[PDB]
């Protein structure tokens, strides 16, 4: 990407301004040196202290400047070098629209965020969907992630049960009503999942306790991500969690990363931060 | 319908806030074609129209509620406290609800049953 | 030519600033002497205001190079996020501008409607 | 011979052991005697509770009472570890929640002894309470009395303006570790330095100059940040607050009202303004430097600075037609692609000066670094009023706006050049 | 993700009393004790065939640094009818404890009548390719054995990309047995 | 400017921050964040206050005019009655449909 | 690179014309490039108390001098009315425990009162080193309550 | 809608009468199985109820109390108030309670008047409100406080008669009250 190069250059602008500011500070607080007050020795300590501090500011700034001096780094350009659109007021309008669009983007993003966090609805009063559309959204979230082999299968018909697997760790089962996740069974990578025919046992257990606790936490996640009014986003938000459960068996916990508090690895990925702190350590 | 005015205006304010939320939402999704989609602009416009409607609505309901239809109001303090037709409609409602719950129970039993069987051998 | 020019100024800027501080010390010593009498210096002065102005100048040139870099970079990046046919390109440009303006003007209309 | 240890994991160094031995002569009833314990594989103490006023209500209750009362102990101990003098655990009013009301806050340098006395006479109480789903978030509601300023939110109206500081720990340190009071003291320090600045402002508020008073009124102050509008009509807003992670102030500019530009014209000077306001923390001086340098900058931003690919003989090189580079407070410099660099000083009530920045101020023979001088600029800037350029010429703050606002050429192409762009170009 | 290692006598106490010490520690941790286990091996000519109690319907035959096929219990009979052995057998035998989703076996390796040493086997039940989970196994054994040490053996299986069945377990077993016969 | 004028003005600000008319020059995310924060907070706060006003009026109306609130109740109840028998009738139609279908599949 | 100016400035900090030297060398250039330039804490704790502990200042004494005396009388419907507790605050307080005034002239008669006194003196002795008036009054409430047993 | 021969499942969500969208904690997922009912709580807990019925009665009642005390916080956020908030579990060891326990919260207004909500199962909900010392004539003004600046601190506590006040459900009643102590735009 080029965002990192952009950010480097931005910090570099800030740093060069800081350097000029520091030089000016030095010489300006030097222009009126030993101010007057309160002592004879106090004057000396204060003045020498602030002068040393300003010089250290200069040095720090020059260090940051050489630092960013290490990590150095289309068709629009052709638009300028065309002696027809140059005479007309164009290419000012174009970059104008580009900037206004970027501004609308960031502006509306933050606005919508702050508004979603603080909603007033407090009311609702004052659904079958196309199964093909269910398949569409499931496939969309399947493509959306690198390693989540989502495999929709519909025994019992309009149920649309799933089976997610992710890499040697934690293959799960999802039985969704209709884009409404209802249950979840988290089994290990070596579980019998299909009963005797390819039934995709909607109903078994996990023989190992770790995955049993993960199943409990997964049902909690289901309950927590609810957010009515068009649950298209619900499933994406859930698959983000389940994606986080990769690197489950090898990661510490946030508090006292023993890796095993009572024989159980960290099993509670937070609904926002998404890292750690196994259940005993959270509740 | 006075308290009706109060409640409806209250809900209109929530409608204001939620409409603004979705308006910013639609704005965030916008794309600046690179496409000719143009349905975006349609939803934006006809969305912005409802906001305009609700504002005049709020002015109207505010006016009608602060109209103060002969009310010598006491300040909230001392209000914190430290008709048969209502009863009839409530009784009819409770009865109809009970019948609905019998129906819901019957359907629940049928669904449990049909599930037991098919899931057993289908 | 941002990278080479920045790498070309930073050492030059450091050299200029070192000269600056040294001339500051030179003039301060000279002047506090001549105030306390006690001595003089027959040698030339090495005027200081010139040195500070030269340093500000070099800082300014670096500011120019780096701002140009960031602006051209963001320009090209935003051009990327909205593009992949030269006259066809001009056409999609005109379309883009029109769409942006229509969004802006609809917002202006709803705001003016109050 | 029969034990059941209850480990309360919110704070996993305390246990609620019981015992369940027997009752004599009744072979079916059972006894229960509960003991609070601490562990640091070691062991510290045990204290038998005695309150005897299927579900074991009494002991669900004791484990509860042990849950939320115990973080208050941690905070009290770590609060006495520093010199803050705290009242007791203090069940507040209805026997529903504990609190700790910091009697008086420890003095925080550096604050001039006057404003320290003002703060002491300002706060009435600062009390900590436990507020969280995890029991790991404290809130300190501290009330102040003689508010110097009153913002335009109609909720500050009221004598005592309450302020709440919310703190949680990282779950790794204790529930009430030293980190919470360190943070509270840092926030007291932020409130303190801001109180200093706002008290100066409040003493000055009577007989502040009329022009300032017309343009820019106070928006909100609550106690933690100060937000001031601008004028015509309350377009923009500055936000002064103290950031005790950098030990310096931080002014963030913003746009609020309609009539102003797309962005705060002053954003070009934000870093310079920040250095200024750190050196001299005097809000009146800042409002003054914003009054001037309001319309100059509002004209200067509205100049094209967009890289054009094909200017010079080498058609491959971008050149940034204009470029605004501020020299550190109020003295910004325009710069054609690289060759010409006029510099514009802002000044007293109206005027705004225009030198030719290429000419070195201390020498008249030398051209500063790279940018050559613009022949004949003195004539032109006089029109709107050898090396004669370097003497600063003066323009009356609306000539400048006519000097930069795009305008048609004296089919003209309809390009909207600026009357300064064309000359130097 | 089984891990095997040889715990010395540390005499100290007797080899059985060493097993007693381990049993006491593992009971102290709070692990329930399940039915005994037993693994034994034979070499032919060089081919190794070995039986395990965790898999009592399948007997594994392994060539050192080669193939390792699992077979049905009726692979002993094929080796019987194939005479076209050395009585260097080895036979571990001990009790099986169960932690939370965590199984650990200790045994007194016996050749003939003379127990040559003590062998401990730990297998974190729910697992996949070891390269991701060996951290946790070390985390646990550092409490149990780490006093002496555990030393990463799954490097016998960590070179690969991603797979883990039950064979590599008996591979490790054979490696240990070859180590216990040689030195006294 | 009783209350509703305040809300209109606040909404006007919260949008018109960006739209106004003028050349844009870089957008420097931070000032956008600060502007959106202040505008949106004032908007939600004037919403706070209008809701408070309406609710206070309802409390007054309750302590004064109880005929009004009881009639509100009778209105809501009858509306729910209509919604209820509508739902049950829809379900009855569905039951008839599937009944005929099932017994037909039996006849075939 | 700062060492020259550093030792130069440190050389002449004492000279009475140091300010003139700093001004002469620098101010010309710097203007050439930049243009022209009742203890009232006890009041708080008494304010924020629980209503049951109505506390006034002693009619005897003159609270004016460094330490204000207090005459606080328990209320609260649940409790049993007892004798008042006379407080004294060492104006250096906080970090100064407010004295109690012990008197069998108060409690001697009856058993309930003497039990109150036993519980009070014990628990107060336990109270650590930093008593605030709220600590005393809370302790007293707990003592009355525990004597009601 | 999928009930297998072995084990069934249901969701139970307790909500306030009108405020639903706005307030929704206290959600569960029973797994009814042969001889045990496993409960998974939104908060993250996993309780294993026995096969009896009184147990489920009790658990659901405990959740009902907790829900009232959670709904008050959700409403205070809904708009208008800052929270000096609760303990889900403990309150302040005020009284014993036979269903597990009770949770109490305390949220202040924009300016002054703080309200407080205690509620436990089979120990009636008690909501009392605070006042500034200004508005209470009863409290005997102590001489020790001599100043005026101090009067406007939050003061005492005065219980609110629930069974009377006004409203349909408990969140509605508390909302009318919580608006009733607002800056009083009338």
């Amino acid at each position: 990407n080029v965002s990192v190069n952009l950010e480097a250059f931005s910090q570099a602008i800030s740093a060069i301004q800081a350097l000029r500011s520091s030089v000016s500070r030095v010489f300006d607080c030097l222009k009126d040196g030993m101010r007057n007050k309160e002592t004879l020795e106090g004057r000396e300590k204060a003045f020498i202290a602030h002068f040393q501090d300003n010089l250290h500011s200069v040095n720090r700034d020059l260090n940051e400047l050489e630092r960013l001096s290490n990590l150095v780094g289309h068709n629009s350009g052709l638009l300028s070098l065309d002696p027809v659109q140059d005479k007309t007021p164009l290419y000012s309008q174009l970059l104008q629209a580009y900037k206004w669009s970027n501004k609308l983007q960031y502006h509306a993003g933050l606005a919508s965020g702050l508004l979603n966090q603080q909603s007033l609805k407090r009311s609702a009063n004052q659904l079958v969907l196309p199964p093909q559309y269910v398949d569409d959204v499931i496939s969309r979230i399947d493509r959306m992630f690198p390693e989540m082999s989502i495999h929709l299968s519909r025994p019992n018909g309009t149920s649309a049960m799933l089976l997610v697997t992710l890499g040697k760790v934690l293959k799960v089962i999802v039985v969704m009503r209709s884009l409404f996740i209802d249950r979840t069974i988290v089994k290990g990578y070596n579980e019998n999942v299909y009963t005797e025919d390819g039934k995709l046992d909607i109903w078994s257990k996990s023989n190992y306790q770790v995955f049993q606790k993960v199943t409990d936490h997964a049902t909690t996640a289901l309950l927590h991500y609810q957010l009515p009014q068009m649950p298209d986003v619900v499933v994406r938000s859930f698959m983000t969690w389940l994606r986080s459960y990769i690197k489950l068996f090898q990661a510490p916990c946030q508090r006292c990363g023993k890796f095993l508090q009572d024989g159980l690895p960290p099993t509670w990925r937070d609904f926002r931060t998404l890292e750690a702190f196994h259940d005993t350590c959270r509740q | 319908n006075t308290a009706s005015l109060c409640r409806i205006g209250q809900e209109t304010v929530q409608d204001i806030v939620y409409r603004t939320m979705e308006i910013f939402q639609l704005l965030r999704n916008m794309q600046l074609p690179n496409g000719t989609y143009q349905d975006r602009l349609t939803k934006l416009q006809d969305n912005l129209r409802q906001l305009s409607v609700l504002f005049r609505k709020l002015r109207l309901v505010y006016d009608k509620c602060n109209e103060n239809c002969g009310g010598m109001d006491p300040i909230p303090v001392e209000q914190l406290i430290p008709r048969r037709e209502i009863a009839e409609v409530n009784k009819k409602l409770k009865q109809k609800n009970q019948q609905l719950k019998q129906i819901m129970d019957q359907l629940r039993n049928l669904i449990w049953d049909i599930n037991a069987m098919l899931a057993m051998r289908n | 030519d941002p990278v080479q020019r920045y790498k070309m100024l930073i050492p030059q800027l450091k050299e200029s600033l070192q000269t600056l501080m040294k001339v500051a010390a030179q003039n301060l010593i000279q002047n506090t002497n001549i105030d306390n009498g006690q001595k003089s210096s027959d040698g030339p002065i090495q005027r200081f205001d010139k040195c500070l102005e030269e340093f500000y100048a070099l800082c300014d040139q670096l500011e120019l190079c780096l701002r140009l870099a960031h602006e051209c970079l963001s320009q090209s990046c935003d051009s990327a996020k909205h593009s992949p046919p030269y006259p066809q390109y001009l056409a999609v440009i005109k379309a883009q501008i029109s769409c942006a303006k229509d969004i802006h003007t609809a917002l202006l209309d709803c705001a003016n409607k109050v | 011979k029969n034990k059941l240890f209850i480990k309360l994991t919110r704070l996993p160094q305390y246990y609620i052991v019981v015992e369940m031995l027997e009752v004599p002569n009744k072979p079916t009833q059972l006894s229960y005697k509960y003991y609070f314990m601490s562990v640091n594989q070691t062991r510290t103490n045990a204290k038998r509770k005695l309150s005897d006023d299927a579900f074991n209500k009494v002991l669900a209750h004791f484990v509860a009472m042990c849950d939320t009362n115990m973080p208050f102990v941690g905070l009290r101990l770590e609060l006495s570890n520093l010199e803050i003098p705290h009242q007791g655990v203090q069940v507040e009013g209805d026997g529903f929640s504990h609190a700790i009301r910091l009697l008086k806050i420890p003095p925080c340098k550096g604050i001039t002894e006057e404003t320290q006395k003002a703060l002491d006479r300002s706060l009435l109480d600062c009390t900590f309470r436990l507020q969280g789903r995890n029991n790991r978030t404290w809130v300190a509601e501290l009330v102040f009395a003689n508010c110097p300023l009153n913002g335009t939110s109609t909720r500050e109206q009221g004598p005592s303006r309450h302020v709440y500081l919310t703190y949680e720990n990282l779950l790794s340190e204790p529930v009430g570790g030293r980190k919470v009071v360190e943070m509270f003291l840092n926030d007291w320090n932020s409130i303190a330095r801001l109180y200093e600045c706002v008290l100066e402002f409040a003493r000055s508020l009577p007989d502040i100059p009329a022009h300032l008073n017309i343009f820019s009124e106070v928006r909100v102050y609550n106690y933690r940040k100060l937000i001031l509008c601008y004028g015509t009509t309350k377009g923009s807003s500055i936000s002064i607050q103290w950031n005790s992670i950098h030990q310096k102030f931080h002014i963030s500019l913003g746009t609020v009202g309609p009539n102003s530009g797309c962005s705060n014209c002053h954003n070009t000077i934000l870093h310079q303004l920040q250095e200024m306001f750190n050196k001299t923390p005097n809000v009146v001086q800042l409002l003054q430097v914003l009054f001037d340098t309001q319309a100059p900058l509002n004209a200067i931003n509205k100049l094209p600075t967009v890289p054009m690919l094909g200017l010079t003989q080498r058609t491959n090189t971008a050149y940034q037609c204009f470029s605004i580079l501020p020299q550190s407070s109020t003295h910004i410099r325009l710069a054609f692609r690289n060759m010409y660099c006029i510099d514009i000083y802002c000044r007293s009530r109206g005027v705004v000066a225009i030198r030719d920045g290429a000419y070195s101020l201390f020498d008249n023979s030398k051209l500063v670094e790279g940018f050559y001088p613009a022949p004949g600029l003195k004539t032109f800037l006089n029109m709107f009023v050898s090396w004669a350029a370097s003497i600063p010429t003066i323009l009356t703050h609306s000539a400048l706006n006519i000097l930069l606002l795009p305008s048609p050429t004296p089919l003209a192409g309809s390009y909207l050049c600026s009357p300064l762009e064309r000359f130097l170009g | 993700v089984t891990c095997v290692s040889q715990m010395p006598v540390a005499e100290g106490k007797s080899v059985q009393q060493t097993v007693e010490l381990l049993t006491r520690k593992l009971e102290m941790l709070g692990a329930e004790k399940q039915g005994t286990f037993c693994v034994d091996c034979e070499t032919y000519h060089l081919m190794y065939v070995m039986h395990n109690s965790e898999y009592p319907l399948s007997c594994f035959a392994l060539f050192e640094n080669g193939p390792c096929l699992i077979a049905d219990t009726n692979f002993d009979v094929l080796m019987v009818k194939l005479k076209g052995a050395k009585a260097s057998k080895i036979e571990t035998r001990g009790t099986r404890y169960q932690y939370c989703d965590f199984l650990v076996k200790v045994g007194t390796v016996t050749m003939g009548p003379s127990a040559r040493g003590i062998s401990v086997e730990v297998e974190y039940g729910p697992c996949v390719v070891a390269s991701d989970c060996w951290s946790l196994l070390l985390e646990f054994l550092q409490s149990f054995l780490g006093s002496h040490t555990p030393g990463a053996p799954a490097v016998f299986g960590n070179r690969h990309d991603a797979v883990y069945g039950p064979a590599d377990t008996m591979v490790q077993y054979m490696e240990l047995f070859n180590k216990i016969r040689k030195q006294q | 400017s009783t209350l509703v004028d305040e809300l209109e003005s606040s909404f006007e600000a919260c949008f018109a921050s960006l739209v106004s008319q003028d050349y844009v020059n870089g957008t420097d995310q931070e000032e956008i964040r600060t502007g959106v924060d202040q505008c949106i907070q004032k908007f939600l706060d004037i919403a706070r206050q209008t809701e408070c006003f309406f609710l206070q009026k309802r409390l007054q109306l309750s302590v004064q005019k109880p005929e009004q609130v009881i009639k509100e109740d009778v209105s809501e109840l009858r509306n729910e009655l209509q919604r209820k028998d509508a739902l049950v009738q829809k379900h009855l139609t569905k039951l008839r449909h599937w009944q005929q279908v099932l017994e037909d599949i039996n006849v075939q | 690179l700062c060492q020259p100016l550093l030792d130069a400035v440190l050389a002449n900090i004492r000279s009475p014309v140091f300010n003139h030297s700093l001004y002469r060398t620098f101010v010309p250039a710097m203007t050439a490039i930049h243009g022209p330039p009742i203890p009232s804490v006890l009041q708080g704790e008494v304010a924020r108390l629980d209503p049951k502990f109505l506390v006034n200042l002693d009619p005897s004494h003159c609270s004016n001098n460094g330490t204000v005396h207090l005459i606080c009388k328990l209320d609260d419907k649940d409790l049993p009315s007892v004798p008042p507790l006379e407080l004294s605050v060492p104006a250096d307080y906080p970090a100064q425990s407010p004295l109690w005034i012990d008197r069998q002239w108060q409690y001697d008669a009856n058993p309930f009162l003497q039990s109150v006194h036993r519980c009070m003196t014990s628990r107060l002795l336990q109270l650590p080193d930093k008593h605030s008036v709220t600590a005393l009054l809370n302790t007293w409430a707990q003592s009355v309550h525990q004597a009601c047993l | 809608n999928i009930n297998d021969v072995y084990e069934s499942s249901v969701k139970v969500l307790i909500t306030s009468q009108g405020y639903e969208q706005i307030c929704k904690s206290i959600q569960l997922q029973l797994n009814i199985g042969v001889e045990q009912i496993r409960v998974v709580h939104r908060d993250g807990r996993v309780i294993t109820l026995s096969y009896q019925e009184q147990e489920l009665q009790d658990f659901l009642l405990s959740q009902m109390s907790q829900h009232q005390v959670h709904a008050v916080q959700q409403l205070a956020k809904v708009m208008g108030w800052q929270v000096l908030s609760f303990s889900n579990h403990v309150g302040l060891g005020p009284i014993e309670s036979i269903g597990n326990a009770s949770a109490i919260t305390v949220a202040s207004p924009s300016g002054d008047y703080a309200i407080s909500v205690r509620n436990g199962p089979e120990s009636g909900s008690k909501i009392m409100v605070q006042f500034p010392r200004n508005q209470c004539k009863d409290l005997p003004k102590s001489d020790v406080l001599q100043d005026n600046k101090w009067s406007h601190l939050r003061g005492p506590f005065k219980e609110v008669q629930w069974n009377k006040m006004e409203g349909r459900n408990f969140v509605y009643k508390m909302e009318l009250l919580m608006s009733a102590l607002s800056p009083c735009l009338l």
